[PDB]
């Protein structure tokens, strides 16, 4: 009866989705290898973190091809680090082994970002918006990752923008409706409708 | 002889049905070979529609060449066991076609609505296309061991003979069920679920206000078709003075053509939806 | 110096490979067909390693699981659940009491055939990437950190650390007289070490991109390389120079597993055009392409009596064609 | 009579 | 200083003739023809 | 074995022992008290040219095959172009992640550059 015990842990893979996390230092991604598991609306997800390799991250990349969706978190205060993001950003989107999957885009610490507007991008200057400050640079923030993502493979994958601070709880439900569409639109797919 | 008609209309009425068998088997056996030969479109999720192909294949074939060469002039051609076979398999055929688009209609539900759930397993798959199957035939083998074939002066007839009743219960009652179990419930079961997708489901926006439309029209001409073939064999156990001419003959022809319109429509649906249904149709021909 | 290393390799350039190959008719096609398909693996798998007997295997697959087959009768004789979900190498015992894996979890694991974990191997900082055994006391592996380690399991502690790469080790190859070893890493080079003197030998850097998978030739004077650059190069030990280019204009995708047969005739490669190939390595010629799978390969092994060979792509099948 | 079949 | 030290020491090699190598993989690829099933 | 070797404003990379035009190259610079930077990249055909926003619309990127080399040209230089020049190249052919990595086997030692 071995044959028969896999088939119930079959069921234990299919029920559980999983996460791939990613950012750097500065940003929050442990309040939002590591190992985390939450259930929201009697679904789990189960999220990694892994930061004990080396800094190269050509190889071990490609144990993340059928993951459900990638959590890419961006510290958005500090200006002087996004053309970091924008390029990790870019190289991911345009991976071979990772273009199937999708990216799921958090720009962490809003609040920070606030405080640091009310006290490096040449075409900051030409920009118009598609507390007016603010909403000027949070899409600025928004719109320069989103010509990344637009640039190519649209197809294939999406991109979920959030904007969230630190004192936020709610990021749960969010990441669950992203991944509902991202799995509804797959469904889409496979069922010969689209 | 009575039912012997003119040419001119036997003619008609072949032109259409060959066209309505040509169309429908060409149609059902190439989404068979799309399917089934490609081995990239091979997958658990399309079982049902093999099975509901198969279905409407033997359903356009056996039953509509077989009920249109028979009611062209009323003489059976084939002998009683045959009749047996008639009375048995393509009846099965019939309602497992209905059954497989109930349960095309389940899976989409539950997957558009619940996509996080999974996917049922390639086991509950078989066990429950098996169990389509043999409730199909189960219902069909009421009418298939029945069936009796008749001598009358210049006629051979081919019908269920129940056994006699002073108030012919037993015919009644199996048409009856048969009513409420291929009629009512799949199209009660398809209307919510379609209903539940479209209102949830209704650039890429286009294309779900497509497949919202699409499955309107799926419920809508399944009502329409499906109609008037329960309402002519539940007619004898309301009006049975209907059965002197002719007209009951035209009648049975009008509504055979339009009950076997259906199966010409899910082959239409999948080229007209998907992209790599359209490059198999231009593939195959 | 090592421009005095370059002229004397362009002096002991006597003549190509391919001249003395010249008097001896050619392989000509070699096909296969699956004659069996193992499909009992959930999600994708990684790796994968022959026993000694020829009979049984072990697969190694990213979902928690590895399984022991039977590759007579096409059944699973062990199913192990594994602790970490993510692995990436997998070697079964030439005694066949033991097989050991390893992954982005930083351990070595040890598991016993005579099922429950032995020990625990916990001394590399980066990804495990390729593990064989020496004997059913010492083993051999490889990290991403630039580490090849010669583990004692009896005691748990590393004998020799191999640090000569620069970058990240995919794999090693372990001779036939159970001495020397070669390892190929992610800066383009392969070198051999020595497991009793525990430093390297001989350096080799002939590719242009990372070098994914080694293996040794059946007499241990020679060994094959597979790399990103969509080109294949043997290399002599004692010449310590390139022989022969297995290369072709019409590929231009990464090669991830290589293996040798009995002979040695018959060179066998994984490649990411979906599909293997098979090559003459002395004719440099292609042979015949083996075509089964329908996602990338991964792993791929011949017996050692050549009877058969297994094959893995992550679509979690694998395949003995012979 | 006409004897319909389904 | 440990690189140049390596790369010094592995100048220092005894290399055969390549024709004398691939006569060598020659005789070990024709010795081992009737135990190749492929 | 693969050698980038840089010199030089105008700054030229010599690459060596590989195939030119079937890799993506790139520049970063290491400024003292901090980490490296990417600076601009250039695919094989020379259309998809990017820079970072810093140095956008100032510097020239270029490449040439039958050179066999890379090269970088400037004008109206700033104080905080003070750093080390080198050329990299994600490993890869026909596609691009570790070019700004703390050790990387496929770039050159650098050049310091001071105004």
């Amino acid at each position: 009866g071995i044959e028969k015990q896999l088939q119930k842990d079959k069921q234990v893979y299919r029920a559980t989705h999983r996460l791939l996390l990613l950012g750097a230092d500065n940003s929050g991604k442990s309040t939002i290898i590591f190992e985390t598991k939450f259930q929201v609306d009697k679904v789990n997800f189960h999220m990694f973190d892994v930061g004990g390799q080396r800094d190269e991250r050509r190889k071990w990349i490609q144990c993340f091809n059928d993951v459900t969706a990638i959590i890419f978190v961006v510290d958005s205060s500090d200006y002087n680090r996004l053309q970091e993001a924008l390029n990790d950003f870019k190289s991911i989107w345009n991976n071979r082994w990772l273009r199937t999957i999708s990216v799921i885009l958090f720009l962490n610490k809003q609040d920070l970002l606030a405080e640091k507007v009310l006290a490096y991008f040449p075409e900051f200057a030409r920009y118009t918006t598609p507390d007016p400050r603010v909403t000027r640079a949070k899409y600025f923030i928004r719109d320069e990752f989103l010509r990344i993502s637009t640039a190519s493979g649209d197809g294939r994958h999406y991109c979920y923008p959030h904007f969230t601070c630190a004192v936020d709880t709610e990021n749960a439900r969010r990441i669950f409706n992203d991944c509902k569409d991202i799995i509804l639109q797959m469904n889409l797919r496979e069922y010969n409708l689209v | 002889n009575q039912f012997v008609q003119p040419a001119w209309q036997i003619v008609l009425w072949a032109a259409a049905y060959t066209v309505i068998v040509v169309t429908s088997v060409v149609g059902n056996v190439v989404v068979m070979w799309i399917i089934l030969a490609h081995k990239r479109m091979r997958t658990v999720t399309n079982y049902f529609l093999v099975n509901l192909a198969f279905a409407e294949a033997s359903m356009a074939a056996f039953n509509t060449v077989v009920n249109f060469t028979y009611a062209v002039h009323n003489e059976w051609y084939y002998g009683l066991f045959y009749c047996k076979f008639h009375n048995f398999f393509p009846i099965a055929a019939v309602f497992a076609s209905i059954y497989s688009m109930t349960a095309v209609a389940f899976d989409r539900y539950m997957a558009i609505i619940h996509p996080l759930q999974p996917r049922l397993s390639a086991t509950a798959t078989k066990v429950v296309i098996c169990v389509i199957w043999v409730l199909a035939l189960l219902l069909a083998f009421p009418q298939g061991y029945y069936s009796t074939t008749e001598t009358m002066p210049s006629r051979v007839v081919c019908m269920i003979e129940w056994p006699e009743h002073p108030n012919k219960i037993y015919e009644k009652v199996y048409h009856i069920c048969v009513t409420v179990l291929i009629y009512f419930l799949p199209l009660l079961v398809i209307g919510y679920a379609y209903t539940v997708v479209g209102i949830t489901l209704w650039e890429q926006v286009s294309a779900k206000r497509k497949v919202v439309k699409m499955m309107i029209v799926v419920v809508c001409t399944f009502a329409i078709c499906w109609l008037p073939f329960h309402i002519f064999f539940l007619l004898p156990y309301i009006n049975p003075d209907l059965y002197l001419k002719k007209f009951i003959q035209q009648v049975y022809l009008a509504i055979m053509w339009l009950a076997m319109s259906s199966t010409m429509y899910n082959p239409i649906i999948y080229c007209c939806l998907n992209d790599r249904f359209r490059l198999g149709f231009k593939h195959a021909f | 110096l090592k421009n005095q290393i370059r002229d004397a390799r362009k002096a002991c350039a006597d003549a190509t490979l391919s001249q003395i190959t010249n008097n001896i008719d050619p392989v000509g096609r070699i096909q296969m067909r699956t004659r069996r398909t193992l499909r009992g693996h959930l999600a994708k798998i990684y790796a994968m390693h022959w026993g000694t007997d020829s009979r049984l295997l072990v697969s190694a697959s990213q979902d928690g699981k590895l399984i022991i087959w039977d590759s007579y009768t096409t059944n699973k004789v062990h199913a192990i659940p594994l602790r970490s979900s993510w692995v990436m190498t997998c070697a079964y015992a030439p005694s066949g009491n033991y097989v050991a894996c390893g992954g982005l979890d930083n351990i070595c694991s040890i598991y016993n055939l005579k099922v429950r974990v032995s020990r625990e191997l916990a001394g590399h900082t980066g990804y495990l990437s390729c593990c064989r055994f020496l004997d059913d006391n010492q083993i051999v592996t490889s990290s991403g950190d630039t580490t090849c380690a010669l583990w004692d399991i009896e005691t748990g502690q590393q004998t020799t650390t191999f640090t000569g790469h620069t970058g990240d080790v995919m794999s090693l190859s372990l001779a036939p007289d159970t001495r020397l070893f070669v390892s190929g890493a992610c800066d383009a080079s392969a070198k051999l070490w020595d497991v009793r003197e525990g430093m390297c030998r001989q350096t080799f850097t002939g590719h242009e991109s990372d070098i994914n998978a080694i293996c040794f030739f059946p007499n241990g004077n020679a060994f094959a390389t597979g790399s990103d650059d969509a080109t294949c190069r043997l290399f002599d030990l004692r010449a310590d120079q390139e022989l022969m280019t297995y290369s072709h204009d019409n590929i231009i995708c990464g090669i991830t597993s290589v293996s040798f047969s009995k002979s040695g005739r018959l060179l066998l490669a994984g490649y990411d055009d979906f599909n293997c190939n098979v090559w003459d390595a002395l004719k440099a010629d292609r042979a015949g392409v083996l075509a089964g799978h329908d996602n990338r390969v991964s792993c791929l092994g011949v017996t050692d009596d050549g009877m058969a060979v297994a094959t893995g792509s992550w679509d979690s099948f694998l395949k003995i064609w012979n | 009579q006409f004897f319909g079949l389904m | 200083r440990k690189l140049v030290e390596q790369l010094k020491m592995e100048a220092n090699i005894d290399r055969i003739k390549v024709s004398k190598a691939a006569a060598d993989l020659m005789a070990y690829c024709e010795a081992h023809a009737k135990e190749d099933p492929l | 074995q693969v050698q980038l070797q840089e010199s030089g404003l105008r700054l030229s990379c010599a690459a060596s022992g590989f195939t030119f035009s079937n890799y993506k190259m790139n520049w970063v610079r290491q400024a003292p008290g901090k980490g490296l930077e990417w600076v601009s990249d250039i695919s094989q055909s020379g259309a998809s040219i990017s820079y970072t926003g810093s140095v956008k619309g100032r510097f020239t990127i270029s490449r040439d095959n039958a050179k066999n080399t890379l090269y970088l040209q400037m004008n109206s230089l700033k104080p905080e172009d003070t750093a080390v020049y080198y050329c990299a190249r994600c490993p890869a052919p026909f596609t691009c992640f570790d070019v700004t990595s703390t050790t990387y086997a496929y770039r050159g030692q650098g050049t310091q550059v001071t105004v």
